């Protein structure tokens, strides 16, 4: 898997792929 | 949070998976 | 019939823009 | 859920906002 | 809605979402 | 039958690349 | 329009160029 | 233009909407 | 029936993330 | 190929990895 | 066509578009 | 390679096409 900085929409896309049917949460202010 | 871990720093696949439900 | 996998990919990008700093949970099922 | 509402029909920005935190 | 810099393809995607059935124009040299 | 909403999202990204500094109008309807 | 031409069939780069300014 | 307003500076949702047809 | 063109666009983005520095060949046909 | 396997059905990360170099 | 730097996923998307049915190869370590 | 040509430097359309199969 890539080893790089993931921000914004690219981070969200990576979560979508990694998490599959489980879904995910994107909380940028945490 | 995810920004500190994965955006300003780098997340391994295992670390990205910590944000899955 | 819409392709759920492709739709969801699109939806999370739209939520990124709409939600901004509030963030969101993506719970497909 | 969001898939049932926003995949079959196009959700406006206002409808998408329901899913935000 | 996000409050951030939007450039290139990310700007175009944001317009696509915001403008809906109305469509939009992307004129970068204006 | 193609999903117009998803198709359009894709098309505008392709026009960004193809049109470059010329830009484009996206008029779906 | 572009939706009628380029959603049902795949438009080449050359066909997409018609829609540029 | 849009680049000056939204790319090198920041556009509010209302400002992005100025570029809709 | 899945839209091959839209599916492929999605797939290559997923391969970018999965493959990382190894890269990949995308051979649809 | 990848289109036959991963367009009709969703490929997991592990299945996608087959296509990497 | 754009004349700009294309990296990562944006580079891959550009190849997908440019190459069509031919496909392409993305070898970042070469 | 492609990174040196198109990411740290700029590729023309003709140069991007060198990476097609
Ligand atoms: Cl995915
Ligand atoms: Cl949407
Ligand atoms: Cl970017
Ligand atoms: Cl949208
Ligand atoms: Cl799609
Ligand atoms: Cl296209
Ligand atoms: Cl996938
Ligand atoms: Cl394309
Ligand atoms: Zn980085
Ligand atoms: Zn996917
Ligand atoms: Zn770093
Ligand atoms: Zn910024
Ligand atoms: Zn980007
Ligand atoms: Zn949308
Ligand atoms: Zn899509
Ligand atoms: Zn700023
Ligand atoms: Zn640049
Ligand atoms: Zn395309
Ligand atoms: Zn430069």
């Amino acid at each position: 898997f890539v080893n790089q900085h993931l921000c914004g929409s690219h981070l969200v896309e990576a979560l979508y792929l990694v998490c599959g049917e489980r879904g995910f949460f994107y909380t940028p202010k945490t | 949070g995810i920004v500190e871990q994965c955006c300003t720093s780098i997340c391994s696949l295992y670390q990205l998976e910590n944000y899955c439900n």
